[PDB]
């Protein structure tokens, strides 16, 4: 049985932390929730759009 | 806030998938023998019946002489690992003459108009040992991780 | 010899009911 | 003309059958790892999770100690090369005790009380290599030409 | 803003718990001696009444032999010192064969088919003086910083 996590077929994405010696980085954040939402968007070719984070 | 709209193209190739619409030859009299045949790869001929009239094919092996190539069929085809196949003891289709798709071990484009060298399981290779008289079409293609080629065949 | 079960294989099996069919956009 | 009636006997016992209603006991928390399991042949225990609490097992083999013998379901297995058998990666029934009817590859025999001699493909044999501490339970029988063999099981 | 839900745990084991329901057998005609017995360690027997039949156990000690071990029960104990003990003078449940689960005094984890060895106050070691005829299970876990492990018990 395969976890969420573990399938070998999802897309992932290396990020830079959030959150690194206690301050915030919203910049990074955003940046990479769109990256994320543009690449959901792109690799279905507009068949398939993101709903859910 | 914009709209946006996407392109993607068709893949033009498949293993044992005839090319076009030339003049082409299709053996269906023959039958399978001593083992099973891949689409898509060179067969020989063991015997033919005198009588009866079938001949009798299999896989190529050393030192023999193709006859033909295997061709796609939605229903005489056996579905196994994951590939179209042609079980023992079944009808099989032949391909004689015209334009085809081949399984390829290469990895350069060929010439138009060299000589097909198939290598020892009936798969074209640049460097094979087995020689054909067929020839390359200057079809060149590559499907998700498999590599085809088209060879134009005439009768033996 | 065989020495098999009662049920064969396909009787306990489910299909599902919908198809899955690849998209490619015209232009 | 004049009646005529026939008469037949069945046969006693299957491969991996619980052979009586003696005391007897199960385990049904066990995973088949990496391959299949023949029912009526012992099985050895690789690794038990610490925390989980399954129990992975798998075919006997050299070097190793048996744990039990798989039996009969006709839920949980499968038909392969027209027998029963349990696929990997999935949940097996393992008695641990009490009388079982299991493959054998001698050819006399055995004496009752003595102990159990196995091989190492996990099938009873005389004269075998590993040493068990199950006994024989006064049983021998054919089935189709299938050799059968009464075995009583201790807890380890 | 955005909601939120949490995911926590139970344990899994406390002390002096039966682990599984296969073929556990508990003696209920024993009496207790010469002190407090802890739930979840090994006791031995003194003395076998002749006429009477009731066994005397108390807590283990050197140079003796283990016969069972104290399972949990919320009517036949008292509370002391904040866990569940059984007081003197007064009937203990005592497994012979089965599987529970004992108080650990190691630091690593057991191999499974392993002799186990206690200590001399009847709680698990894995190198002890006190050599029994029980095996390891392979059950391993900890709660709240109080080791357990899981036994699998034979019959004297």
């Amino acid at each position: 049985i395969v976890s969420v996590f573990n399938h070998p077929n999802i897309t992932k994405i290396t990020s830079g932390k959030w959150i690194d010696a206690s301050t915030m980085k919203p910049e990074t954040a955003e940046a990479e929730l769109t990256q994320a939402i543009e690449t959901i968007e792109t690799i279905t070719r507009g068949q398939h759009r993101a709903t859910n984070i | 806030q914009i709209n946006a709209s996407y392109q993607r193209d068709m893949a033009i190739a498949l293993p044992g998938m005839v090319a076009d619409t030339s003049k082409y030859n299709i053996d269906g009299a023959c039958v399978v023998n001593e083992g099973d045949v891949l689409v898509g790869a060179a067969v020989q001929v063991v015997q033919a019946q005198a009588v009866d009239g079938h001949k009798l094919v299999k896989a190529l092996t050393t030192g023999t002489t193709p006859y033909g190539v295997a061709i796609r069929s939605h229903w005489q085809t056996v579905n196994a690992q994951n590939q179209m196949i042609y079980e023992d003891g079944g009808a099989i289709n032949v391909m004689t003459s015209g334009r085809v798709w081949m399984l390829s071990k290469s990895t350069e484009a060929p010439t138009f108009g060299s000589a097909v060298k198939l290598d020892v399981d009936g798969q074209e290779k640049s460097d094979g040992t087995i020689e054909t008289t067929w020839t390359y079409a200057g079809g060149w293609t590559k499907y998700k991780d498999i590599q085809l080629v088209e060879v134009q065949l005439h009768q033996l | 010899a065989a020495t098999m079960g009662i049920w064969t294989a396909q009787e306990l099996h489910r299909i599902k009911s919908q198809s899955y069919e690849e998209d490619y956009p015209v232009g």
